[PDB]
């Protein structure tokens, strides 16, 4: 059966052949591609609080001023690891790990 | 699954109120132990309320714990605030 | 093609529907009188159709699950009596009478049948002589010599 | 579930079914059956004391644990005092149906 | 003989006509048998509650009670029931259905259920002669008989076809009928077959149910039916203005019972002439403010019209209508008492007017979508 | 657990309102129901089906 | 169906339901009913109903019970009760013989038996059939190839 | 409008094949037990699944095409007066054998049956010839008397 | 995505295809469609009820949900009411495009 009608449907295409894949899901360059200007919140009046901007870099960042979010407490936590190893007869040694 | 689902009693219990219309008896101080009497009988319990559903499930109850204070003489307390707790026992 | 997916299912259970309806082990309804109708075999009435009172009595038929006990009952069954097993069996239209078997002196013609039935000492009357034999005239081969 | 009725012997099974099986619990004691002792109510222990306002909700609580014992296919709703005549008080049993 | 056990009693105890809904009761007008089973005199109007009191007052298979459980089946309602003894000839049967002054000083038929008040706290809100409405004069009756009471009156056409039905509902158009033409059918115990059912008490406790789990200005159309089966024709239905036999209906103001025969009502207009009058809904939160605007201020009638009076009930009605805007039965509105026609000629004659105005809330019978996509602002694809 | 029918009751909406799904549902109702596809797909008004257990 | 649709629906799809169904009889239980049977396909129930003799001749009303019958034919061969209704398209019920009728003991031969039959619808020919038609009927050796006729 | 053509082909495929496994011409293995329930006809054991040894399974039914005519001879052993086939149907019963031809030329009640067998070179033992008389002792008639 | 046209059986894909699988949503009823009983809206529900502002955010939240079932290309934004004739309300369906 894979011989004899793949024999008749090369038979029947040579007869007549098939409509072509005709296309209609043809878009433009523009679906598919970020508007790379700076939006309202960049021209505002207010200088920027702080800023949030990805590594894609063409994403739209985020701009903090009094418009958008504008917080007002900054924590910064910032540990640094020193391990501690206990020695027996003095105190433990530490170690920037 | 379903959890736990808990159920936790507040209160206070002031065993020298008298009884209501003045029915020459007080509140008693045993009338917390009842609770405590029908706690060590390993088995659950009903709940039985008057407002929404009546037929509450099966509860068996875990916690009692009172702070008894404002002595008499005998260490009698004229005030016992308790909070009891249970748990829904999941029967068939 | 949720139609086409879905009337399809029908049609392929109407196939099963009446597969199972010409099916002795699985018909059922009106569709054992079909298998009942070409045996000769019809279904009982336990209670009469017919009602006396205001409320209508339903005709009581039997189950389904009992068709299927008489359709394949339908067939070791008194039909003829040809051999010493059969001629005693269709002897069974008197009531005052205990068991019976058969003899035949010649091949070619006769049959001999000694009925005996429990009354009295056990003999036969004469009324009993004719009811066995208005039996026999058309349950037996047609030329016995029923002696 | 279909069953029998106590009277007049004839199986209904509906809802006239779910009537009597709620007054199989209500008017045994407990103790009366036999081999099954946890089986009914405390309503004859009820029978001729005063109707207060606890007579009332000592009745919703027990109501409530007979039928939440052997009758799962009935939420009660609640029991309320309709009338009093000399001696006969009449509740109004109602409660939903599940199962 | 009293008893001192713990007993079942399965008969009524406690009286339940204190609430009352005033808005949900039902005048109820057809045929009986008045036996020894029956405990209620022919041309006299009996209070019924539940289906033990139809089954008290009217036999089980006079189709009195076959109406009354047509209500019950669906809502907890109130029927002022009026009987009419059977008659041989069908036009001498519909006269005795429209009843009129033929005693003493006794109103009978149809006319008997303007005696619902004075005799049971029920002004009847809904009239409904289930089969005795195809007849044109008892239709016509029930319409005079309606802008007496401040009702609406649920008639039904013909079981005929469709056009059968349109053109009996051009023979109104006097904005308080409201006509079911299919005649449903429900199954039945003793036939173990299809019955035959008017269907015009069915819409009748379709409206109790509405108006009091509802409000009663929501509209009762799209709401379900119990108690039923099929209809008696097979009525289509689509979506899209087609020749379908709903648009027909609802285009002629008919009501039908439209979806998977039997489940839900389907159309609110009313046989009005006037498209300011075309819905049920302007009909009945016309006469159920305004006969609850009277329930609470029944004081308006006696306190003599002093400097305090007129502005005693003019935020009287303010206070009550305001509390109907927030429930949702009206939006916004003005009372006011009228300046130029209250004057001192008349005042002293009785008469002090006030005006009120009021819109109501509309039904949405037909919600329009436009749908409109895109990103921000427009259209980005096209 | 027979049910009746009204003269718009349909087969697959009813063995949902009975068993909750309809993956294997329907076939199992057809199967222990005897004549019940070759009658129309729109029900008629009076018509029984007994709905099997564990579709 | 065009009703199984919901009710938004085109005239296309309105069309196309009652279209793409497209519905089909099922002739399976007319089958094994000889009354409900087509004519074309009736000797395949004749054949397990083990009818002995058929005939191309015979109208339908006398095919169709001989398959009908044909259980109370075959469950009773030596009786004369079915040998009346063995011969049904032939329609002859007139006369058979007994033992008693004959009064020196039967003929030699033990009775074989020479029945009457009695036809008016076909006088030409018609003979050369009842000699074995009823050959199924009769038993190998109870009976002897003697046989009576009438036209 | 093309998956349609193609489904109702493959639904008067479905019918045709239901109603060829209805009727016995053209029914398949493990349908005719179905109808043969209607026929009194169930499959038989030659040498069954008994293991001697319990990987190698010997398991062995009735095959087609001979159990078909167990079927096709249902109708001809009802009747116990012994017509032209019932003297063959019952002596289909065993197995060394093969079926029967009925004959008679002498006088009557003297049965000449032909008792022909496939096993090998012509001749059927003595030996299988008596299991007839046995096979034929409450299926004759009583006077009638075979060789 | 390329489907069909409901009417005139066109095959249109973009965004006249993304509308008409919009009102394939709305306008079904839940149940009508074969084999698949969770499809379509209870707008017909909604239908000939008032139009009261519980009547806006209880259509809201029900477009919301019939079309996050069977359409995540589109994100509802809002549902106004924009007009009332007699009867007649009609309905501003505003969303931002996905997908």
């Amino acid at each position: 059966l894979k011989v004899q009608v793949n024999s008749a449907a090369q038979a029947v295409g040579k007869v007549a052949g098939d409509i072509s894949p005709t296309l209609a899901g043809v878009l433009p360059s523009w679906l598919l591609a970020p508007s790379a200007t700076p939006p309202s919140e960049a021209a505002a009046s207010l200088p920027h609080l702080l800023v949030l901007q990805p590594l894609t870099a063409n994403a739209q960042p985020f701009y903090f001023n009094l418009n958008t979010a504008a917080f007002d407490a900054l924590q910064r936590n910032s540990a640094y690891n020193w391990s501690g190893q206990v020695r027996l007869g003095r105190r433990p040694a530490l170690q920037s790990v | 699954g379903m959890g736990e689902e808990s159920i936790l009693l507040k209160g206070a219990v002031f065993p020298l109120r008298r009884q209501v219309g003045n029915q020459e008896k007080v509140v008693g101080l045993e009338q917390l132990e009842a609770l405590r009497r029908l706690a060590e009988r390993r088995e659950p319990l009903i709940l039985s309320s008057g407002y929404g559903e009546v037929q509450m499930g099966l509860w068996c109850l875990v916690r009692i714990s009172e702070n008894q204070s404002a002595l008499l003489g005998n260490g009698a307390p004229r005030k016992q605030t308790f909070d009891l707790e249970f748990k829904r026992y999941g029967d068939d | 093609l949720q139609l086409a997916a879905y009337r399809e299912l029908l049609l392929r259970a109407r196939i099963n529907d009446a597969a199972r309806a010409v099916m002795l082990a699985y018909a059922s309804g009106a569709d054992l009188d079909q298998i009942g109708a070409g045996f000769n075999v019809q279904r009982l009435l336990i209670r009469p159709a017919q009602p006396e009172a205001v409320p209508p009595v339903e005709a009581q038929y039997e189950s389904d699950k009992s068709l299927r006990n008489r359709i394949q009952l339908a067939f070791e069954q008194l039909s003829v009596a040809g051999p010493r097993n059969a001629y005693i069996a269709h002897a069974l239209g008197a009531d005052g009478r205990v068991a019976d078997a058969s003899a035949t002196s010649p091949a070619p013609c006769e049959v001999l049948i000694s009925v005996l039935g429990v009354e009295g000492n056990g003999q036969a009357p004469e009324a009993v002589l004719q009811a066995v034999r208005l039996a026999l005239n058309a349950e037996d081969v047609r030329p016995v010599a029923d002696r | 579930m279909i069953g029998m009725d106590r009277r007049s012997g004839l199986p209904l099974s509906g809802l006239a079914h779910l009537k009597q099986s709620v007054e199989d619990i209500l008017t045994t004691p407990l103790g009366s059956r036999r081999m099954r002792p946890e089986y009914g109510s405390k309503l004859r222990r009820m029978v001729d004391m005063p109707v207060s306002e606890g007579w009332k909700s000592a009745v919703q609580a027990e109501v409530a644990r007979s039928l939440g014992r052997w009758e799962p296919r009935i939420g009660l709703s609640a029991v309320r005092v309709v009338a009093v005549v000399d001696g006969r008080v009449d509740l109004l049993l109602s409660g939903v149906f599940e199962g | 003989s009293f008893f001192h056990g713990v007993t079942v009693t399965n008969v009524d105890i406690g009286a339940r006509t204190i609430a009352l809904p005033a808005s949900s009761v039902i005048g109820l007008c057809d045929v009986f048998t008045p036996g020894a089973q029956a405990s209620a005199k022919p041309n006299v109007p009996v209070l019924l509650t539940s289906k033990k009191d139809a089954a008290a007052a009217f036999g089980i298979g006079s189709s009195i009670y076959l109406a009354c459980e047509a209500i019950y089946n669906r809502a907890q309602a109130v029927i002022v029931a009026v009987g009419v003894e059977t008659a041989e000839t069908p036009e001498a049967q519909a006269s005795a259905v429209i009843g009129g002054i033929s005693a003493a000083g006794e109103r009978t038929g149809l006319q008997a259920l303007l005696d619902g008040k004075s005799r049971f706290n029920a002004q009847p809100r809904l009239l409904v002669a289930p089969g005795h409405s195809a007849q044109q004069a008892v239709a016509t009756a029930m319409d005079g008989l309606a802008e007496k009471l401040r009702a609406i009156a649920i008639l039904d056409g013909p079981n005929s076809t469709d056009e059968a039905a349109v053109a009996y509902a051009k023979n109104f158009g006097s904005k308080r009928l409201f006509m079911v033409d299919p005649g449903v059918q429900v199954w039945d115990s003793a036939t173990n077959a299809a019955r035959n059912a008017p269907a015009s008490a069915y819409a009748a406790g379709l409206f109790a149910w509405t108006d009091a789990e509802y409000g009663f200005w929501s509209s009762p159309s799209n709401k379900e039916i119990k108690g039923v089966t099929g209809t008696s024709r097979p009525v289509e239905f689509l979506d899209g203005d087609e020749t379908c036999r709903a648009n027909l209906l609802n285009n002629a103001n008919i009501a039908t019972i439209i979806r998977d025969d039997g489940y839900r009502l389907w159309g609110n207009r009313t046989l009005s002439s006037d498209s300011k009058w075309a819905f049920v809904t302007r009909v009945r939160t016309m006469d159920l403010v305004m006969d609850a605007i009277l329930a609470g201020h029944k004081w308006a009638v006696d306190r003599g019209i002093t400097k305090t009076y007129v502005k005693d009930v003019t935020e009287g009605l303010r206070a009550f209508m305001r509390d109907l805007k927030n429930q949702g039965a009206v939006i916004n509105f003005e009372v006011y008492a009228d300046p130029d026609l209250n004057s001192a000629s008349q005042l002293a004659q009785g008469k002090v007017y006030w005006n009120i105005r009021f819109t109501d809330v509309p039904p949405a019978e037909n919600p329009n979508f436009r749908v409109e996509v895109t990103d921000q602002w427009l259209t980005e694809v096209l | 657990t027979t049910c009746r029918t009204a003269d718009g009751d349909m087969l697959d909406s009813l063995c949902y309102h009975v068993y909750g799904h309809l993956l294997g549902c329907v076939e199992a109702t057809l199967d222990a129901n005897p004549g019940l596809a070759d009658e129309q797909q729109p029900f008629r008004a009076g018509l029984l089906i007994s709905f099997p257990d564990m579709p | 169906s065009s009703r199984l649709l919901p009710p938004n629906r085109s005239s296309l799809e309105r069309s196309l339901g009652d279209v793409l169904p497209a519905e089909l009889p099922v002739p399976l239980r007319e089958l094994h009913d000889p009354a409900r049977c087509e004519a074309a396909l009736l000797p395949y129930l004749a054949w397990t109903r083990s009818v002995d003799r058929w005939d191309p001749d015979w109208s339908d009303e006398a095919k169709r019970n001989a398959v009908a019958t044909s259980f109370v034919l075959h469950q009773r061969k030596g009786t004369l009760t079915a040998l009346r209704q063995v011969v049904e398209p032939i329609g002859a019920l007139s006369e058979v013989t007994e033992w008693w009728q004959r009064s020196p003991t039967g003929v030699p031969g033990t009775f074989e038996i020479t029945v009457d039959v009695s036809d008016r619808g076909i006088d030409e020919g018609t003979v050369l059939e009842l000699e074995r038609l009823l050959d199924d009927v009769r038993p190998v050796s109870r009976h002897l190839t003697r046989l009576d006729l009438r036209i």
